């Protein structure tokens, strides 16, 4: 009677308490490593991916960014490391990080024409162009806002007003722009000391124009400071201006809420169907760890910071 | 042996995952913190996991043994 | 996907008088549908394309409006040239701009 | 702008269909999306596909994984192949071009081309 | 001889690593599930509760919350979520959660009449009511504040002083008004371009009013902003104003210190004598685990998150 | 071993205690941080007192099948 | 057995670091979770190396009486 | 024949899971409990001592602080505990701990005369003393800034630039004077409504004095408020003053970078050479576990919060 | 404001004794807290409790677990109940009213009743 | 608790001159006490609520000041209706309260 | 301002130097490092070390071990004191003063004294 | 660590004409140098503090000028006093100043 251990063959090892490399035959693993590497489409709806443009660019209609306007349903945003595009002039809108934030949680859009040109009054309109963001080499301006300029030395204070009606939050922007010295002022505008107020039911505001000398970028030597607002179904919402004014013309409206994710890798577009996304590629496995990157989007497994990991049985 | 690997994502369902924030510059400081905190979180889940594989792999040799040694028990009386 | 359907099939007017078609949708939209007017031998013209303005086609002689899940035009008048076969469509979603049926209108 | 469409007619079933259209007096310089559309008895107009001049492409999705289009910048030449015929219906198709960003850039399919029909 | 393993019976179960239900003899139970649910007291002194009031309804005395005017020693704070009376008028004090930090310290007050009500020489004090918050049918306003307002159309710039002669340290409240347009300000007041500003050895402040347009709520276009400030023994605060100004009549002083925290819930008040509390009910248990609730007040047992935890001992 | 049972909580009584904290409507990044922060926390309280639960229920059984094993063999020889 | 001491230090080698801030006085509540940090980064690391401390103690044990029997069945069989 | 096992003597007892003293045969041990408790030198180069200025009170060149007017390469800063040469006049720079926090990644420095003393044609600068700063009894003012104030009933306004053409970024400090009342203003200025404004890329700045009434601290009542920004190289900076100026005559250039840290205690020097430290003492120890305290600066073994750790090997 | 008082006599041990006061000349909703004072030889002055129109209540230390005050707004009633005629030192029992928020609602009490006594 | 004593028993005075009493504390109260007085066969009325101010009754008679733990009432004269008996009181802090000893005033 | 130096010769081998620079005209009690400087042929010159008022110190590295710098107010005398005779080679010393904050502080020595020789 | 170096030892010059001297260092010292004059019997008086200043000695008549690892020596017309040896330092870096190697100008 001969009877003993259950006699096998085996190529690979594992890791213990007590020892660091003990042959096994059943070498289970748990730990995936292989990713396909581009970016591809998740549950069949394609994700927006930008070239050159950025959230700014995007949101204030650059005129190099004129290509993604209407944009449809999407999954996630994956926007261009370090954007080229931008905003080529040089301003800064406030606040930028809770803007992107709340940009996290948004599936739709849908741009409403809620202020039309023509119901601008005698307010000139005409004139609002610039040479730092040229368009076939002629100089142009945003394709979101309106910058009123003085007609015939004259600048009535603006007045406007707005009730929201649908039942939907809408998302409004405006600036205001800060001058070099005083004989610009007087040029693009009619009288110096100029201020903007904006009211509603949760907050206020009161601001003036910061004129002094600053460096030359872009060969400019003017800014501008934006600002933007949440406003709840059933408000109402008033603006004052007596002099520098970024008027706003098209609105942002949301229909639907769910999940997305800011993305800033590397790759470019295939033509796939998944369902998570890594920085590097897609995954199609079913382990329940991994080390690509921890920054992942959709139902992608646990993430840890190794490199072996084995859960085999056996004997030996 | 599925039930014992399937033991471990049982466990494991309740993992802290993380979400990018972009703090600017001027807030520096707060950033930090930020950034601590993932150092310190997915440093003690990926020890407290390796911490797992190595008693179970233990435990997956030992009982093992165990019993092959008491099925000769069962062939011994 | 939005499905797009017209209930009438054939009217028959006389020149002159007052005409109405209606636009049965399947879903909420907006304002994000279009109308087409197609002429026998010929491509089709842009009359409506935004739910309440008129950009394009003739002025003064037609007219659309609706919201929610329907949608109707209205002429007022009409001349020998009108009688056509009109088209619905929407635009608030991509990929499937689905067309709408035919609906065919004569003496 | 005269938009022409170069087809062949081609007839032989389980084949691969290809019409190029060609843009005269335009050209592929400013920001427009080009489509298809085909016209079928029984059905009316379907809508078959749009690109873009930078290489971003929509397809439907009937017909997705059997289509493609591509285009061409040294002389403004955009082209559609799908790769089995046995799914044709002889269907006339157009190629059409939409509105500019002057109107608000609303997916609309403003100016139209002569058309050409093809059969299996 | 029949010596062997002490076979017994046995009722319950328990887990462990290898398996799920294991039975057990003495099946030693250390997590505790039931609470009474109902609010008592803490170490013999009543607690504080609230009923339709928040803290800064309490703390400006609410027309229709008098039943706090003066309140002795307690152990922590009840208040209901979202109360109807909190501000009645719409307005908003700056740092309110800031200054909700601060009472989770303080275990006593005292109101003391820094200011009396005859120290106004000339300015009129007797018009100051509204009709947002009604008492018995009738216009009324705050009872720990002043809105001075001009006096046979005079206002002159009124400047004050104060020494905290106390071996304590105070809190002081204090506010500004904002009016809706220019007719209403000269009305009320005398001049136009109005502004205060405070002194405190500490810190600075100089503040304008903002005049502009708003929406319509609750029948009102003004608005206050209320500031608070913390006063050391030794110290010295001068106010100067000239125009707009809520100036304070009372003042608070603590007397005490100690542990206390906000709690929101809806249970009634019930008689007791307990040891800790939950914002769902008391305990009166000794077992060192519970999932009632995270958030506990007093020598309460752990919290953990789970639903099942023994510690038996036995055979089987 | 009821001593040892009383020594649980001598074992664990440092254990992190959540205090409330309040967050406008303008900052929701630190009560986002702060949210995580108690999740996180909790997360990891709760597995070490299951993990360590299972242990030395698995470390008592142990105990006392050896124990009458060690007799019987003492009153065997 | 020294050679096992010494690799201890690497199960735990990137163990959390703490830096100090200067939080003033118009912050308490961010400076109030700085605290927090270290209160439940350092309690957690503590109750790690105790609780391996006393494992790896345990099996020390068991392993140093192990052998010893195993050599005495080998010259007893 | 007669083996079992090796009985042995011993001294000290262990711990474990079953139990709280067993004694043990080699108790190895780990934790370090002793310290050598003099402040010496890391890694051959001398440390950075203060003995009561303040940070602000080196940086601004206290008239008490002149031991450091220059300064060689260190590893780390140790400051005193509620140092007593502090601000001598009562002024507050602004977001000190942010200037502290960047100061713990400079590893040298360097003064740059960038305005010479001359530079300024026909504004005094001779008057800028304060008997709040002694200096052997006399009056005296910081080393580092200069106050302009009127010359010959003039006060023209002061317009200066300044281009960084070097390969570093400088890091440059002004300030702005509160005065105390409407008299003291127009006797040491010329105009009221005075404001600075401040010109470069990525800020800007436009700021002007508050004028009120205070306490008496170190018989003053008039304030100082210090800012500062950094400069990167090819860049711009601009400065315009109409009034109060606290102008800067020296600057601070980086010249390298690594590690530091600022660490608050009192200890007297000695003469060492260590590779790590503590704010109690040193360490020459090799075990990887201590206590002593959290913090610590160099390779120093980790930190944990216990009493008795034993790793012992043995029999019994 | 009359504020009379009236009880039955409550002279047999071992059983409930119930005082009643009477609101005249005013109603309840003011803002005040009525109280109950008993005065007897050899002791002084003793504050019973305090009742507020909303159900507020306070007790003394001393009969917590036995007294409970009852209010009523049919007639602006309010009444005292006491579970043991043996703990009664037939002391005079008076319902007394405090001050008003003119004053700043100190805890002081303003204006009094009649009183009555009470035998065991 | 905080707990009441007045030390003098019974004061001869004639109708027209000075009388002091004295009220002492165990405990810091702060500025909150109440003084009493009652008439023989009636009850009692308010005099003097907070520490330094005058609550009801003449005010040209009567008066009473102090703080810490030591408070004392001063009169400037008395008639022939001011003999009666004294209770100080305490209101710092009211979930128990107590009441003074008694004290006579006579001739 | 005078600074003089007495030199007590120190000619023994294997032993202990000192020198005692003294102050004239004025007094320790200003912003200043007074500093020592040796020459020699060979080698030039070579700085010795600089002391504060204060209390300090900054010595050469190469001979930090041996040297060490002490100071006395009473009088102002500061002196030095070498412990081996073998590592000075009969150079000739020298203590002298650095600028004042007047100047900017810089680490330049202004005003020197007289000088002095020792040999071994 | 820093070390300074001049490559000339002797340069015969007559009073009355040119004469330039080159000082070179080992690494990037910004504008931290310092020069001395040492004509046998008095001590070195100071002549140049900082790279580009001059507070100390005759003005007029001596220059000096440099950057990055090389500086130099300018100076109108010498005369008899002028002759001495010239040394070189730097003060970039704490503790050890060296000092620079003898130079000799020989009549």
């Amino acid at each position: 009677i001969c009877i003993g251990y259950h006699a096998n063959n085996s190529t690979e090892q594992v890791d213990t308490i007590m020892e660091k490399n003990v042959t096994v035959t059943h070498a289970q693993d748990i730990l995936e490593k292989t990713h396909n590497g581009k970016l591809c489409d998740l549950n069949g709806v394609k994700p927006l991916i930008l070239k050159d443009c950025s959230v700014a660019g995007w949101l204030l209609g650059n005129p190099m960014c004129d290509e993604f306007i209407r944009v449809p349903e999407w999954s996630y945003i994956v926007e261009r490391a370090n954007p080229a595009n931008d905003l080529c002039f040089p301003g800064s809108l406030n606040d930028y990080e809770e803007l992107k934030h709340m940009l996290s949680r948004i599936n739709h859009f849908e741009k409403i024409q809620i202020i039309p040109k023509s119901s601008w009054p005698n307010h000139e309109t005409s004139l609002g162009v610039s040479a730092a963001c040229p368009y076939q080499g002629a100089p142009s301006f945003f394709r979101n806002v309106v910058w009123l300029i003085k007609k015939n030395d004259a600048y009535p204070t603006i007045k406007i007003s707005y009730n929201n009606t649908n039942r939907e939050d809408l998302l409004i922007l405006w600036g205001i722009h800060h001058s070099n010295n005083a004989e610009e002022q007087t040029n693009l505008y009619k009288n110096p000391i100029t201020y903007i107020s904006v009211g509603t039911s949760t907050l206020n505001q009161r601001l003036a124009p910061k004129i002094a000398t600053r460096s030359q970028v872009n060969g400019q030597r003017g800014r501008m400071d934006f600002f933007w607002t949440i406003l709840k179904p059933d408000d109402a919402i008033h603006f004052e201006s007596n002099g520098n004014f970024i008027a706003p013309e098209y609105a942002y409206k949301i229909v639907k809420k769910g999940d997305s994710t800011i993305m800033k890798s590397g790759v470019e577009y295939g033509h796939c169907n998944t369902k998570c996304q890594t920085p590097v590629g897609a995954i199609n496995s079913s382990m329940p760890f991994h080390n690509i990157h921890p920054l992942t989007i959709g139902e992608c497994p646990k993430y840890v910071k190794s490199n072996k990991l084995v859960l085999a049985t056996g004997l030996r | 042996v599925t039930n014992k690997v399937n033991s471990i994502i049982d466990k494991m369902n309740t993992q802290f995952e993380a979400v990018g924030r972009e703090f600017n510059n001027l807030e520096r400081r707060i950033e930090n913190l930020n950034k601590k905190m993932e150092d310190g979180f997915l440093d003690v889940w990926t020890y407290n996991a390796e911490l797992l594989v190595l008693m179970e792999n233990e435990r997956t040799l030992d009982f093992h043994d165990s019993n092959v040694k008491n099925l000769y028990d069962k062939v011994r009386l | 996907e939005i499905v797009m359907t017209q209930s009438p099939a054939t009217l028959s007017v006389s020149p002159g008088e007052r005409v109405t078609l209606s636009c049965r949708a399947s879903q909420s939209v907006g304002s994000s549908l279009a109308w087409y007017q197609q002429k026998p031998g010929q491509a089709p013209r842009l009359l409506i394309y935004a739910a309440s303005t008129r950009a394009t086609g003739i002025p003064a002689r037609f007219s659309g409006s609706g919201s929610g899940t329907e949608f109707t035009l209205t002429i007022s008048s009409l001349q020998s040239e009108d009688f056509a076969v009109y088209y619905c469509q929407q635009h608030y979603n991509w990929p499937p701009l689905t067309f709408g049926g035919g609906t065919k209108v004569e003496i | 702008m005269q938009l022409q469409e170069s087809g062949p007619g081609l007839v032989k079933p389980s084949g691969t269909l290809s019409l190029t259209c060609a843009v005269s007096g335009g050209s592929i310089s400013n920001s427009h999306w080009w489509s298809w559309v085909r016209q079928s008895p029984g059905k009316g107009l379907e809508w078959i596909g749009e690109i873009y001049h930078s290489g971003s492409t929509y397809y439907n999705p009937s017909l997705k994984s059997r289509l493609t289009i591509s285009v061409d910048k040294s002389k403004n030449q955009f082209s559609l192949k799908l790769t089995s015929v046995t799914a044709a219906d002889t269907a006339v198709y157009f190629c059409a071009r939409g509105l500019g960003w002057e109107q608000g850039g609303y997916r609309a399919f403003d100016m139209w081309g002569q058309g050409t029909t093809v059969t299996v």
